[PDB]
């Protein structure tokens, strides 16, 4: 299902930024603004290791296939690996610009995909410390974001005027394309592309403020510069709400997004598209992440430094 | 393979980009 009250948070002192669960959802990373790494024990929400991961604020954080391994990036532009049994530092790396994000092959954990502000995105590979720029279209300069699909086949790519790009992740060939456009048929940047733990569907978020859903295997057969039409365009029509991060549940049947403005999580059901509910965290406090476990319809998200957990209890 | 679920209680590389500015601010943190 999915969660339905507000159900206690992980206290901390250091300030949480960013959380993400492990493959199995025994595990929460919390990336905090002190530099440290917070890893609860999600089952009991007791903490189970801290790591001391970097100077500045920890701003992204991705676990490995295998559960071993944690990648980070600080807002200094740094990004490390981590033994999580251990908690040494496998090795560092260091980028021109911040980093907008880091992402783990999902069935390759010796690649990780790095976007850098301002840069196209970058694959590092860990056993020999090398890195491929990776294409870009329309200018080199605009930020760009993006995502492994499920498997890990394709990599998908938005930049700032709204043209999504899939490329096969080993030979980097191009084989769809597509351009988000307005009601007005204007531009709008591509903010975030995420996807679903089960099937082949993924959202897009945009500047003007509609999650857009669609099916992988539809981008594929449409081709290079194909216009294919989203499942789902999710809005709220009233407020106007931006969306600071949305989140699949781990069936993929419902969507998740935090709104950039109030404290709230609104949920949709994937398929029909209906809002099912939201969720009102403390006013005056603003969301900077949120995350669907990914068995149970349990949602973790995070506001003035806190996580708080939403649970159908 | 084996995988870890329960949690019991160095080399840096630069990586240099073209054209990419020295002056960015992460979003979290304001901007330039």
């Amino acid at each position: 299902n999915y969660p339905e009250e507000a159900d206690g948070t992980l206290d901390c002192i250091s300030m949480a930024l960013t959380c993400t669960f492990n493959r199995w959802g025994t595990l929460l990373a919390v990336g905090c603004n002190d530099g440290r790494i917070v890893i609860w024990d999600f089952l009991t929400r007791g903490i189970a290791k801290i790591i001391s991961a970097h100077i500045h604020p920890v701003c992204s954080l991705c676990w490995s296939r295998d559960g071993h391994k944690l990648v980070s990036a600080s807002t200094d532009n740094i990004v490390s690996q981590w033994d999580v049994l251990s908690g040494d530092c496998d090795q560092r790396f260091r980028f021109p610009s911040p980093i907008l994000k880091v992402q783990y092959h999902p069935r390759d954990q010796n690649k990780v995909l790095v976007c850098p502000m301002k840069s196209a995105p970058v694959m590092l590979t860990l056993s020999d410390s090398k890195h491929v720029v990776l294409p870009v279209d329309d200018d080199s300069d605009l930020n760009v974001v993006a995502s492994f699909d499920r498997r890990g086949e394709y990599i998908y790519t938005g930049n700032a005027k709204g043209k999504i790009l899939v490329l096969k992740t080993d030979s980097q060939d191009l084989v769809a394309s597509f351009r988000v456009t307005t009601g007005t048929s204007n531009t709008t940047a591509i903010k975030s592309i995420e996807f679903a733990r089960k099937g082949s569907c993924f959202l897009i978020n945009t500047a003007d403020r509609i999650i857009r859903v669609y099916d992988g295997r539809e981008i594929l057969t449409c081709g290079r510069d194909g216009e294919p039409e989203p499942m789902q365009k999710l809005q709220d029509l009233v407020n106007r709400t931006p969306w600071k991060k949305c989140c699949f549940s781990g069936d993929g049947e419902y969507i998740v997004a935090g709104s950039a403005r109030q404290h709230a999580l609104y949920i949709w059901e994937k398929s029909i598209g209906n809002l099912v509910k939201i969720l009102h965290g403390t006013r005056g406090e603003l969301l900077l992440d949120v995350a669907w476990h990914p068995v149970r319809p349990i949602i973790a998200s995070i506001s003035s430094g806190v996580v708080s957990i939403w649970a159908q209890n | 393979s084996k995988a870890l679920l329960y949690l019991p209680i160095p080399k840096t590389t630069n990586i240099e980009l073209q054209g990419v500015p020295n002056d960015e601010v992460h979003p979290l943190l304001g901007v330039k």
